């Protein structure tokens, strides 16, 4: 799920 | 350990059918960085967290929205600004779950002036859903929600000591906000399957 | 005002998709006998004795059989004595919200052991839904869910003082009975649909 | 709805 999983790493 | 002060902290830092998806894409973006701010919520697996907001979020922003629309006569205040009342409800095919929004959960928050630690506490409950399926291991999920409602529990008896049912009454709104939720996923779904989403978003990912 | 003993009381007082009909218009009856005799149901006006248990039958029924399986091994008994096991379960199309009875509500049933005065009260809350359309007062029955939860608040922590976040628990399984029901609903309509319902029953007329 | 209608005033 590359948008959601992108942002939760996404500081 | 699962401090209230920090929930509410992670509160304050964050075509009529058109402009409901587009309010709900643009709440999504918004809803990840609140749930890094929850306690513990970031120490989970990353695929934990994926679980979690997937199984979650349309509660979470329907929480969201209904409490932000307390001061809002028999509508909803969108996240973009945009109201919707009952006219445009019934133009996007939403009149029913919209009157069910406003009666169950916007003016039962106002009668009670439910607050914005209550919210926060009630969202990071739903966020720390320990039925959500293919979690790595459901306990530590429902570990870290026995432990936002021991200090949601903690925060009303201190602050409202002459109401002893409030904190009952804050969970008791959980099983008509997941009635709403699945009904409000039914009408996203709808718009979807017809092309009246906005293609590319982060809502098309999540109901896809 | 609310007894607890009272809800004891009345808890202890009363092809698979024919199987499966056939037990829930069994338990219909039962389960008016049941609201009967919980404190105060017989005096709110009868159409709103009418509209809480139309609202909350089949939540209310999930409830006990769930509470009923906690002795059998990966499956659900039945009222009329018959199991439900996946096999069983596959062939009538419910797999999916079996294995969500089983994780969701029989398993933490039995891993909690929710005891009898327990699931009486939760079925009492659900009994007393203030959400329920057309109620002639919503505030009433609320007044009879606060009741009932701070009877129930009291017993736990009479009986189970060193488990203070048990209220809690038990309400926050309140959810997962609200989806549950919603889908295992789907399921009957979809049978009567089809003409697989046996017919002129109570639960026709609670499907009509 | 008469079934439960029935039912509920029956002792
Ligand atoms: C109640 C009605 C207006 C309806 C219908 C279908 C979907 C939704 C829906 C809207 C949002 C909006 C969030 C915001 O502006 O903050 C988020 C999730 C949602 O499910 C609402
Ligand atoms: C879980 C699965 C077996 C499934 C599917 C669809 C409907 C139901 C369903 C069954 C009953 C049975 C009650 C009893 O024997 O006490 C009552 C209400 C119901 O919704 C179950």
């Amino acid at each position: 799920h590359k948008i959601l999983h992108r942002l939760l790493q996404d500081s | 350990d699962m401090p209230v002060e920090r929930i509410l902290e992670a509160e304050l830092a964050v075509d009529p059918v058109t402009n409901i998806c587009q309010a709900a894409d643009k709440q999504l973006f918004t809803l990840v960085e609140w749930a890094k701010r929850i306690p513990h919520f970031s120490e989970l697996p990353l695929d934990d967290q994926v679980i979690l907001l997937r199984a979650g979020w349309n509660e979470l922003l329907i929480a969201s929205f209904s409490h932000r629309s307390i001061a809002v006569k028999d509508g909803i205040l969108l996240a973009t600004g945009l109201h919707v009342h009952r006219n445009s409800a019934h133009s996007a095919g939403v009149g029913a779950i919209f009157d069910r929004v406003l009666t169950e959960l916007v003016s039962k928050m106002r009668d009670m002036q439910m607050d914005k630690t209550e919210l926060g506490c009630l969202r990071a409950i739903v966020l720390f859903n320990p039925d959500s399926k293919g979690l790595s291991n459901p306990a530590e999920v429902e570990a870290l929600r026995e432990k936002v409602y021991a200090s949601l529990e903690a925060y009303c008896k201190h602050k409202y000591p002459e109401q002893p049912g409030r904190f009952a009454k804050l969970l008791l709104r959980l099983p008509a906000l997941r009635s709403i939720g699945l009904k409000c996923l039914e009408h996203l779904f709808f718009f979807k399957l017809i092309g009246d989403t906005p293609i590319d978003t982060f809502l098309m990912e999540m109901l896809e």
